RNA sequence: ACGAGACUCUGGCAUGCUAACUAGUUACGCGACCGGUCGGCGUAACUUCUUAGAGGGACAAGUGGCGUUCAGCCACCCGAGAUUGAGCAAUAACAGGUCUGUGAUGCCCUUAGAUGUCCGGGGCUGCACGCGCGCUACACUGACUGGCUCAGCGUGUGCCUACCCUACGCCGGCAGGCGCGGGUAACCCGUUGAACCCCAUUCGUGAUGGGGAUCGGGGAUUGCAAUUAUUCCCCAUGAACGAGGAAUUCCCAGUAAGUGCGGGUCAUAAGCUUGCGUUGAUUAAGUCCCUGCCCUUUGUACACACCGCCCGU
């Protein structure tokens, strides 16, 4: 199961509607600025938020997301 | 030597009957202290080729093998390779062929009885000797 | 149960035996027990002494698969 | 020269000690044509007459092996034997016969670059085995 | 160091274990100094818990 | 006892008491323009091709 | 060269089946010199069908308890009866290797089908995976049982076995497993 | 918001990096072949080859088919890795076991007539049988002369603690006597040379060699005290088992399974358990049957909650 939870969801919620301009276009460097500017205890759970960052901006470019 | 033609079905032990199908160092297994690695090791020595057969069982190597059989020191065998060391109720060292005079020995049963011994009354019974030790468990005997 | 085999020396090893082995084409200590009704310990001692001869063609031998083909 | 990178099954390792020699394989002062099981030997001639027994031109290549378990042994000193040719063919030589042969190679199997990232498990108490149970009583 | 102990203290229920597992981490420094230059060096209020063997020879 | 050609070509579900089989839908080769409906046993791949003693059997349909 | 064992050539298989050389290959280019591999197919689903069979046979003529850890006794007694078919049908064993695939592989079995009902059974279709595993299996059953506690030694039984299914011949054990099945589910409609 | 998830050790790529003299392969002869090959190893020695550090890496990130086009599911290329395994695990509760685990404890026998307590000489150490975890097998995929040779967690000389591992000479098949030493430890056994297998030996369908499962003697080391040779072996003893009814444990990847070594108990001790390696599948990537788990709807005269309530003679 590869289900993202709410805390993953959520928390990419809301790093997509504070620095929405400060992403980037690859996973890579979003794991890198969601590192900058959240407090992330471990690595996988950054790698995860990032990752949805990523899913979540892929859908920006068609329509709003709902959150 | 090697002669196809030797084969017999009787050794002669006690003028009984046994039986002659199997093959050398086990065609000797018929003696009741003679066999496992016993017959093979006097095959082993006695100078032999050991690839004959039943029928090649020739004479001399019958009579050599109970002249061997009958003390161990042919080849300074000990007397404990044997099944019986130092008799019991006798000052003997050899194991005696037959029935009716080793099979003597073995009744065990009275004496030990006499001063309460446990050995002389577990084998009385025909209990275990191992020690099995018996209080439910076990399918053997009734069903 | 009851063990009573051929262990007499006599017109069954060497007649019937080496007139009937080489001119089958497969050759093997359970065959030749098989399709002459000879025993499968005297089989491979047989075929262990003819090979001394030197009548065969060997590929290969293990306990159980000695694999033989005609030579001559 | 020690162009060795690895090559691994299980818990046992080899290294392809690689120079400029004779052509001759040697496993631990053994050739590999005898090697202990007596089975095994085709599958290490697998890889060079797969690629090509006249790829080795005056290349002399010793394998250092250390683990438990012959078979386990195997499907890593061949992995060792591919990726000292592996570095021996990329560090001067060309590229599209190393490509070729790659992608014969690749295509025949995976199991001579990329070692098998597998290992025994723990076993878990409670049971005889890491997943067996024992019997449950009625 | 492995220790599994049997979790109930007397015996009933499911056969569970703990597990108790003591990692000790062992290093060694060797400098080639007189041992009272070390020892100048070693009055720096040592971590507790942390062990020291002296070796000279 | 004709046989014939069947191709897979729509997975419909798993049936059986306990998951016995597969209602496949399958294709004829021969004729291209027929699909029916199969309790096929085993893992069946979309698209695998199987010769068959039956060209019109149907089983239990929901 | 990719022969097997490097003396029975791979370049002459022919499946006869339209379309299911996918589902049984010996020229695949996943066959090699040798049956063993290790396992690695097993894992995942539909890449058993990527496996050797040569592999699949020697995994499969090892079972019960007695053999499992022992894949190096497979491969040298399937090396043997691999060079005994090659001489008691003179031909090369992977053809009667895939008469046997072809004509063992059972199509129809019967199996209880229905939600509320327990009274009969019902045909069924066996797909090309579970043919092959089953008919495999009932190979090995027949060649364990041919040679237990037989005098009969083991690439024999097995050969026979085989040589007596690959022809299409009843008299097989797995033959006639495959038209016990056959029966049964024409019995069972 | 707690739980799940997340967390942490990790299994799995560190070819990049701090870096070994308790780690290790290659610049010149040590006993051999006109250039190749040694764990008594050659002068010279670089972190690739074992340990243990920091950072990195894998995210359904990439493509394709489904999907209320979403959450997600299924296939594919790269990649070491596209589900590595476990300890933590809720609110709330039991009349489930333990007063025979405890110097944590409640009227009765116990008020010194003290269910072991100083010393210590028997006791859960019994025989007719019912599917209680498991044990070696019924054989030729094999026990078997022996050839070759590959292991990983560990455990290890010490407070009323001899006894722990354990490199040779002599003897002794079997255990063991004295010594020069090796070990607080990756320095010592150790390169756990091991052990399963690598099939050259009688073996052929049996009572002999599958099946020590059923006899009496003897050397003897830790043990004042081996009486049911309890435990260290040598000879003889082949009973039963021809893979076994109905009901029926357990098992998806280095898994089941086969296989031996280690820790626990410990006079030196394992048919048990706990770890470790080694060898190592067709098992299906599904459904809820007949197994439990009570989630939703529903009925209730139950709420001590169906082991309820209750009617009448």
């Amino acid at each position: 199961g590869r289900v993202r939870t709410k805390t993953v969801k959520k928390a990419a919620r809301v790093i997509i509607e504070k620095y929405y301009t400060r992403l980037g276009n690859d996973f890579h460097t979003n794991k890198r600025v969601c590192e900058e500017i959240a407090i992330i205890p471990s690595k996988k759970l950054r790698n995860k938020i990032a990752g949805y960052v990523t899913h979540l901006m892929k859908r920006i470019q068609r329509g709003p997301v709902r959150g | 030597l090697v002669i196809p033609e030797k084969f017999q079905h009787i050794l002669r032990v006690l003028n009984t009957n046994i039986d002659g199908r199997r093959k050398i160092a086990f065609a000797i297994t018929a003696i009741k202290g003679v066999g496992r690695r016993y017959a093979h090791v006097v095959l082993r020595k006695a100078d032999i080729d050991l690839t004959k057969r039943a029928g090649e069982l020739t004479e001399d190597e019958v009579e050599r093998v109970i002249t061997i059989m009958q003390n161990p020191r042919q080849y300074k065998i000990p007397d404990w390779f044997l099944n019986r060391q130092k008799d019991v109720k006798d000052g003997k060292y050899s194991q005696v062929l037959a029935n009716g005079l080793d099979n003597k020995l073995r009744e065990d049963l009275e004496r030990l009885k006499k001063i309460r011994a446990h050995r002389g009354l577990r084998h009385f019974w025909g209990l275990r000797v191992r020690g099995q030790h018996t209080k439910t468990t076990g399918r053997r005997g009734r069903t | 149960d009851k063990l009573n085999n051929l262990v007499l020396f006599d017109k069954a090893t060497y007649d019937k035996l080496c007139k009937e082995v080489p001119n089958y084409k497969l050759i093997t200590p359970a065959v030749v027990s098989e399709r002459l009704k000879i025993r499968g310990s005297l089989a491979r001692a047989a075929l262990q002494e003819l090979l001394s001869k030197g009548l065969i063609k060997l590929v290969s031998k293990h306990r159980a698969q000695v694999i033989y083909t005609r030579n001559t | 020269q020690s162009v060795q990178v690895f090559g691994r099954k299980k818990t046992a390792t080899a290294v392809a000690h690689c120079k400029r020699g004779n052509g001759l394989i040697k496993v631990n002062g053994r050739p590999l044509e005898m090697i202990e099981p007596r089975t095994l030997q085709y599958k290490l001639l697998e890889p060079v007459l797969l690629l090509g027994k006249e790829r080795f031109a005056g290349v002399d290549i010793r394998v250092r092996v250390k683990g438990g378990g012959h078979v386990a042994q195997i499907y890593a000193i061949r992995q060792s034997i591919s990726k000292a040719l592996v570095a021996y063919y990329q560090k001067y030589v060309d590229e599209a016969s190393k490509k070729e042969i790659k992608d014969i190679l690749i295509q025949y199997d995976r199991t001579l670059l990329v070692a098998d990232p597998r290992r025994c498990e723990s076993k878990k108490f409670g049971g005889p085995g890491a997943r067996a149970r024992y019997q449950k009583s009625y | 160091l492995r220790i599994t102990t049997r979790k109930t203290p007397c015996g009933e229920g499911s056969k569970t274990w703990d597990r108790f597992q003591m990692r000790i981490h062992k290093r060694l420094i060797d400098l080639h100094s007189p041992s009272e230059i070390v020892k100048q060096i070693t009055s720096i209020s040592i971590e507790p818990g942390v062990e020291v063997e002296v070796t000279i020879a | 006892q004709p046989i014939k050609l069947a191709r897979v070509t729509k997975v419909l579900g798993r049936t059986g008491s306990q998951g016995q089989c597969t209602q496949v839908r399958v294709e004829f080769m021969d004729d291209t323009s027929r699909s029916i409906i199969r309790n096929v046993k085993g893992p069946v791949r979309e698209g695998d091709v199987l010769t068959l003693l039956e060209s019109e059997r149907e089983a239990r349909r929901l | 060269d990719i022969k097997l064992f490097g003396k029975w050539s791979t370049d002459d298989v022919q499946i006869n089946d339209i379309s299911l050389q996918d589902y049984i290959a010996v020229k695949e280019k996943y066959a090699k010199y040798l049956p063993h591999s290790a396992g690695r197919y097993a894992a995942k689903r539909f890449r058993k069908a990527q496996c050797p069979i040569v592999e699949r046979l020697t995994n499969s003529m090892m079972m019960h308890g007695r053999n499992n850890g022992k894949k190096l006794m497979t491969v040298r007694i399937v090396k043997h009866a691999f060079e005994i078919i090659h001489l008691l049908t003179g031909e090369n064993p992977l053809q009667v290797l895939v008469n046997a695939i072809i004509n063992s592989g059972p199509r129809e079995d019967s199996t209880r089908i229905g939600r509320a009902g327990t009274v009969r059974r019902q045909a069924v279709d066996v797909s090309p995976l579970r043919r092959v595993n089953q008919a495999i299996w009932l190979l090995c059953t027949g060649a364990r049982e041919a040679a237990f506690r037989n005098i009969k030694t083991i690439a024999e039984c097995l050969a026979d076995e085989l040589i007596n299914a690959a022809k299409g011949s009843s008299n097989s054990y797995a033959i006639k497993k495959k038209d016990e099945l056959e029966r049964v589910a024409k019995s069972n409609r």
